[PDB]
């Protein structure tokens, strides 16, 4: 119920003596560090191409399944393709397949074959691969992978049986990704959002500090950061990434914190919970390192500007005569 | 919230809080000083039959500051014209005999003309020492002026005190004014400073918010939370704002209320100081999240309390509240 200190929530309070530093080459880095890593034309048509392509199939599978066995009530485009999340070098979209019944491994693997088969008649000259997996199958070309996760109407969900259906772990998280793909566009649809969401996920993947943070946890903390403020304007991108690191620094995903509650949850989920209380401290005390090699110049070095840079979360690294010493674990097992 | 947290910190202010012993010698000797003082403005107002405008607690003693083992105290006492010399060797002085009208305690008055004040010792060991500050809101106007452009028309005694001890006296004064009209009655404020401010003794890195700046910091972040906080809370909120990198160089610091000029509380901490006191409070603040806030308030982890002394009743000064 404790709801840790942030600056931008009671920036009236805390008026600067100075003006704030000019961001000029930061905010000029972060852009570039985004275009960097947003896909390129080729993936983003790679990949267009085949959602639009399976996603038709399974439209008309909907609307005229005809003898096929396996029925679908819908088909819902979600995750970082449908955010406009994606990162070049993972030209991977999902969808999320609703089955009227219920989901055995049989009949995602028939529904799986008979999507790619669809495809191969339409276009015989494009080679396709379709592998089933935990979570219903994928369908890739030489260039792009759209991955369909299966689930089911909520009926079967109470009616499933371990034995032969598939895990409800994976049915329930499809359907969390249709829910999070909902609230996002609703939302999260906002440039400076997106693109704050793709250079967390790129700081997550470079200070495995991070690990712990789900895709799903990095979007709404980059929500939070840019769109939760009085300005009721999004802060800029610079105030925003800058923001991300004070937050988790001041603890919001520390026990006693009521972090960010789920909005695609009910009541009241605190969404670090999924964290242990470890991960919860080495999420923070990561964001503490880094919120003060930040605060000392040193954001190429956390951009991934200038190489490997992770070991600034564990060495002592210094500063124009400023000596940083990393945040140490405060956790202890009981 | 918090159970334990406030247990602790509870328990620390306890250990910190003066003993009985310690406030009824403080206000024992205030008390005496403010009496005397009294009596040597009447004197000098029967001797001009004004020159003295009052006496102000300011400091530990105003804010209800003191703990365990502090020996200073502090007044201000206000002169209606800039104070002189002159003054000050008539004030300490009529002093000593003034005293005589309200106890037998011995007292050592030493002026001290650099430091436009009046130290005064009592026989206790160790003895309580109360500074008086001399002053007057003359030393603010003229300084205002001169940096405003404008250029002094004043006959001056050719030994008006030191202007700049003078300035600080006044500046203590509107920090006392600004505590209890806005730290005193905001829940957990006055307990968290007085534990802090025993955390600042104990860990040298936070010696230099010590004051001033550690007041103003307890009161700006616990005032911020939407709710009023139990001392644990409260206590844990400090520290996440220090923790969110807020004296960091390039953060905002913390805008005295207090000085007409923008003035940064804590802008006389260097690079380095700021670093070592952000990187503390963070450890700090995990510390406390994973059940080991004893660790911070250097205890072992265990198994209205704002008014220290009396109000003035020869200086009565309106009350002011923070806001229910």
């Amino acid at each position: 119920s404790h709801i840790p200190f942030d600056f931008y929530l009671c920036e009236m309070a805390f008026p600067r003596v100075k003006p704030a530093p000019d961001e000029t080459s930061f905010s000029e880095a972060l852009l570039k560090r985004n275009q960097d890593l947003a896909p390129n034309s080729a993936e983003q048509a790679s990949i267009l191409s085949l959602v639009t392509k399976i996603n038709n199939v399974i439209d008309n599978l909907i609307v005229a399944p005809g003898t096929f066995e396996v029925q679908i009530e819908e088909v819902r485009q979600v995750g970082s393709y449908k955010k406009g999340t994606m990162t070049t070098g993972h030209n991977v979209a999902d969808l999320v397949v609703i089955l009227k019944i219920l989901p055995t491994l049989e009949a995602v693997a028939a529904l799986g074959n008979k999507v790619v088969e669809s495809l191969r008649a339409q276009d015989p000259s494009e080679v396709l691969t379709m592998l089933t997996n935990e979570t219903g199958f994928e369908i890739s070309s030489s260039d792009a992978t759209v991955k369909i996760l299966i689930t089911t109407v909520p009926p079967n969900l109470r009616k499933l049986d371990p034995e032969l259906h598939l895990d409800i772990k994976v049915l329930q998280s499809a359907l969390a990704a249709i829910r999070h793909a909902r609230w996002f566009e609703e939302n999260a649809s906002q440039s400076t959002v997106k693109v704050l969401i793709r250079l967390l996920k790129d700081l997550r993947i470079r200070f495995p500090g991070f690990e712990p943070l789900t895709p799903w946890i990095l979007d709404l903390l980059g929500h939070y950061a840019v769109m939760n403020n009085p300005t009721r304007q999004p802060l800029a991108l610079n105030v925003a990434y800058r923001r991300c690191l004070q937050i988790l620094a001041a603890g919001l995903f520390l026990p006693g914190s009521v972090g960010i509650t789920d909005p695609c949850e009910s009541g009241n989920f605190r969404v670090h919970t999924v964290m242990t209380l470890e991960q919860q401290d080495m999420v923070c005390y990561t964001a503490q390192t880094l919120v003060r090699i930040l605060s000392h110049g040193g954001f190429r070095k956390i951009l991934g500007q200038e190489g490997d840079a992770s070991y600034l979360a564990s060495e002592i690294s210094t500063w124009d005569g400023v000596i940083v010493t990393p945040s140490e674990k405060a956790y202890e097992k009981p | 919230i918090f159970v334990n947290d406030d247990r602790h910190v509870m328990a620390k202010h306890s250990s910190v809080y003066p003993t009985q012993e310690e406030l009824e010698a403080v206000q024992n000797m205030v008390s005496h000083t403010e009496r005397a003082l009294k009596a040597v403005s009447d004197w000098i107002d029967e001797q001009e039959k004004r020159t003295l405008r009052g006496v102000m607690r300011v400091g530990l003693v105003a804010k209800g500051l003191l703990l365990k083992g502090d020996l200073d105290l502090e007044l201000v006492l206000l002169c209606k014209e800039k104070p002189t010399t002159a003054l000050l060797d008539k004030v300490a002085d009529n002093l000593a005999i003034q005293l005589t009208t309200v106890t037998e305690d011995k007292y050592e008055i030493l002026q001290s003309v650099d430091d436009a004040a009046i130290v005064i010792k009592n026989t206790k060991e160790p003895p309580l020492s109360l500074t008086i500050h001399l002053t007057s809101p003359v030393v603010r106007e003229e300084m205002e002026k001169v940096l405003a452009g404008e250029t002094l028309s004043v006959n001056d005694p050719p030994d008006v005190l030191d202007r700049q001890k003078c300035l600080a006296a006044l500046a203590s004064l509107r920090h006392a004014k600004w505590f209890q009209a806005r730290a005193n009655g905001l829940k957990s404020c006055v307990i968290v400073i007085r534990v802090l401010r025993d955390l600042c003794t104990r860990v040298p890195t936070w010696g230099p918010l010590r004051g001033w700046p550690l007041e103003l910091l307890c009161e700006k972040s616990i005032g911020t939370a939407n709710r009023p906080m139990g001392a644990g809370e409260a206590l844990r909120r400090v520290l996440e704002c220090l923790a969110s990198g807020i004296v960091m160089p390039d953060g905002s610091g913390i805008y005295d209320p207090c000085e007409k000029e923008a003035t940064d509380a804590i802008g006389h901490l260097d690079r380095q100081q700021r670093e070592d006191i952000t990187q503390s409070a963070q450890h700090a603040l995990r510390l406390a999240a994973f059940g080991q806030l004893h660790k911070v308030l250097g205890m072992d982890p265990l198994p209205d309390y704002t008014v220290q002394i009396p109000p003035s009743t020869t200086y009565a000064i309106t009350p002011m509240k923070r806001p229910m």
